[PDB]
């Protein structure tokens, strides 16, 4: 349930997942459990928040900064620090605005990119009306 | 900004720094200036040769 | 090529003209030496014409279902960009040759003029051909994009 | 592929049908509520006591009426304890159904969040959860703009094409016939000189 | 005559033993559901499903006179207890090197499927519109018959039409803005090239 959680794109919130796994998985030794291991339990939070950000860039192309602070249950300034750090690792491409208005997750659309995709849409419709016609020939046989 | 190493513009009265990473202007239009450019020289030559006829 | 034996007997009595009577006389005479010797001393070579019905002709001639559809199919746009850039650049380089040429090249003796000022591989003409081919295409290009947009939506 | 033989007892045939309906309520990607009614299995017996409340829940989902779902659900959840333990699954299905329906029939490919909120009888907080859940399930694909408060769909999953809908397609195509046609005329006329 | 087929076949393999029996040509006009039985006979001989290549000999239109169909047995969601059927397959034409040179030696036409010069392609753009129109019209009158004249509800046909409406173009997209940038580029180059020819002719 832990591994699938961290590889599914459902939004999970640190304060909730925490309570869940405390009487179950945190009992078990290694990584969690002991006193050395409790100083490992901590890092877990980070991993989670950064997995939320990665999904969120892909799904929300424009999202308000404020909403993000509620969702991750983090202070604004902090939230802003983690975003910058993630863009650095190259995982995601983003533009952060410090006036604390909006955070834009954007994919540069060079002129070619939009035009070629659009090219494919036109070609496929041409193919569809011809094929649709082939199977209509057949329906006449059946009736 | 002036050396050009992040090449953006500083907005002073709004106290924000605009950054643009856009490379230099489109190649195609610049290459047109070079083609039209030659053609002016072709025409100057063409008129001198044609002066004899007039 | 098609052949029909001649009898030796025909050639010995020199009776060979009988076989070449009342005809247009067009004979293929390609391939000689031993081959031709043998031919003359053994067979007769005559033309081949190809007759075909217009029914046959049409079936063959007909192409794909997508053939009569292709004009709203269009080139990928990254290649049209590439091509536009290549033509503007290329003509510039041949235009250098053309400017040099009409510096002089108003003397006499035709062939000498062509060696002196590089009137061989003639720049004016090679430029005129490229300029127009690219020009016609660019009319087709726009024509397809506007039509696609408007017809469908 | 069911044998045309009627040797399989009517009691067995209905019993199995029952099971499919229960699964489908509690699923997460099944919208074949209409398919069952178009299949014999339910089609021939529609009078049974079991087939009251049960068919009615299914038609409730289809049109996305949450008032009809609520009223039924109070009674039924008790009767069957399976639905009690999957209370969350059952609650979700009505909502999912309704967002996709509206996106299909609307010809514009963007819809404001306000429409969904009133349509689904959910607060606006719950809209962002639902679009997110949906893209993840892969029911729809698209983007979320909070600064135009739009959700832009770019792909819709195939669906049954009801009667009413067959009529709609014809309409869109009739309009597109006229577009092709008017365009072809101008272009036939202009540039008459050359067609060879 | 079944026996004939085996006797012919063995001489033919001597010529070229690469070739194998793969199915049968039917001389048109057009599909029958009596073919399903016919196909089955050929299947005895063949180690692959026989191809039913309907080569129509009547050559209606200039479009390809081949539809291809294969006998497949498949299950279907309606209730049907396994259906046996002919499914349309895409037909194209390819010719060998030996074959291709024969096609071109025969032909003596000016040609107009060349899509070559400004003139052939000028025609070709109009030709495609009307090409589409005829097809579209057929779809349209067919839809009327489904909900009025009790031609079956073939879910496959309708199912396919959804992709056409979803992937239909849109305006006010930043794509539309993108097309305009391209349009300026191409007209721009057209003018420089137009002036450039004026210079050559004047020389």
């Amino acid at each position: 349930s832990l591994v699938k959680l961290f590889t599914t794109n459902e939004l999970m919130r640190w304060p909730i997942v925490q309570k869940t796994y405390e009487p179950v998985l945190n009992e078990d030794d290694l990584a969690f459990g002991g006193e050395a291991n409790k100083h490992h339990w901590e890092d877990l939070q980070k991993r989670v928040i950064e997995h939320n950000l990665r999904v969120i860039s892909e799904y929300y192309s424009r999202i308000t900064l404020l909403r993000l602070n509620e969702l991750l249950d983090l202070t604004e300034s902090q939230t802003e620090t983690y975003i910058s750090d993630l863009v650095n690792q190259g995982i995601i491409y983003a533009k952060v605005n410090r006036p604390a208005k909006i955070v834009n997750f954007e994919k540069p659309k060079n002129s070619s990119q939009l035009l070629n995709e659009w090219s494919h849409n036109v070609d496929e419709l041409l193919e569809h009306i011809e094929t649709i016609g082939h199977l209509i020939t057949k329906e006449e046989i059946m009736h | 900004i002036l050396d050009k190493i992040f090449y953006g513009v500083l907005d002073q009265g709004n106290g924000w720094l605009y950054v643009y990473e856009t490379p230099n202007q489109d190649a195609t239009y610049d290459s047109a200036l070079e083609l039209v450019g030659q053609l002016n020289k072709v025409v100057d030559q063409l008129f001198e040769k044609a002066s004899v006829l007039y | 090529d098609a052949f029909r034996l001649i009898d030796t007997g025909a050639l010995i009595n020199n009776l060979e003209p009988r076989q070449t009577t009342s005809n247009t006389g067009l004979l293929n005479k390609a391939n000689i030496q031993a081959l031709i010797h043998g031919l003359n001393r053994h067979y007769y070579s005559l033309n081949i014409d190809y007759h075909k019905t217009a029914k046959e002709t049409k079936m063959l001639m007909n192409l794909h279902k997508e053939q009569w559809q292709s004009g709203l199919k269009m080139y990928d746009y990254e290649e049209k960009e590439e091509s536009n850039l290549a033509a503007t650049k290329s003509m510039v380089k041949i235009a250098e040759q053309y400017s040099k040429r009409i510096e002089e090249e108003k003397e006499l003796t035709e062939e000498e003029l062509k060696t002196r000022y590089v009137g061989r591989q003639d720049p004016k003409k090679h430029l005129s051909e490229t300029a127009d081919e690219t020009l016609e295409n660019n009319i087709v290009s726009v024509l397809t994009a506007g039509v696609n947009s408007v017809a469908i939506k | 592929t069911l044998e045309p033989s009627t040797s399989i007892t009517l009691a067995e045939r209905q019993q199995l049908a029952y099971d499919l309906s229960i699964s489908a309520l509690l699923g997460d990607k099944i919208y074949n509520f209409g398919e069952l009614l178009h299949h014999p299995i339910m089609e021939t017996i529609v009078n049974d006591s079991n087939y009251d409340w049960l068919f009615q829940l299914l038609n409730a989902l289809t049109v996305g009426d949450f008032d009809k779902f609520d009223s039924l659900i109070k009674v039924q959840i008790s009767k069957i304890p399976i639905l009690a333990q999957h209370e969350s699954f059952l609650r979700q299905k009505i909502c999912l159904m309704t967002l996709i329906e509206t996106v299909f029939v609307k010809n514009i490919r963007m819809l404001s969040f306000e429409d969904i909120s009133k349509a689904t009888h959910l607060p606006k907080d719950n809209v962002e959860h639902l679009v997110m859940r949906a893209i993840s399930l892969g029911l729809l694909k698209g983007s979320i703009d909070q600064v135009n408060e739009l959700v832009t769909i770019s792909w819709v999953q195939p669906r049954i094409i009801s009667g009413d809908q067959i009529t709609k397609m014809k309409d869109r195509l009739v309009e597109w016939n006229d577009q092709v046609e008017k365009l072809g005329k101008k272009m036939e006329a202009r540039g008459q000189s050359i067609w060879v | 005559d079944h026996n004939y087929i085996e006797n012919m076949n063995e001489m033919c393999k001597k010529i070229n033993a690469k070739e194998k029996l793969i199915g049968w040509y039917h001389s048109g006009p057009k599909l029958r559901a009596s073919d399903l039985k016919i196909n089955e006979l050929f299947k005895k001989y063949t180690q692959n499903n026989p191809l039913l290549l309907i080569v129509d000999v009547k050559q209606q239109g200039v479009g390809l006179p081949t539809d291809a169909y294969v006998a497949i047995e498949q299950v279907k969601d309606d209730g049907t207890s396994t259906e046996k059927t002919f499914l349309h397959l895409p037909c194209t034409i390819e010719a060998e090197e030996a074959e291709e040179i024969g096609v071109e030696h025969l032909l003596r036409d000016v040609r107009d499927q060349a899509a070559g010069g400004l003139s052939i392609r000028l025609t070709n753009q109009l030709k495609s519109l009307k090409g589409l129109q005829s097809k579209l019209k057929d779809v349209v009158e067919y839809l009327d018959k489904v909900i009025n004249k009790e031609l079956p509800i073939n879910h496959t046909i309708l199912g396919k039409l959804q992709d056409v409406f979803n992937l239909l173009p849109n305006l006010g997209t930043p794509d539309d803005d993108e097309i305009d940038v391209e349009n300026h580029d191409r007209i721009n180059i057209s003018n420089n090239l137009q002036k450039a020819l004026t210079v050559k002719t004047n020389d």
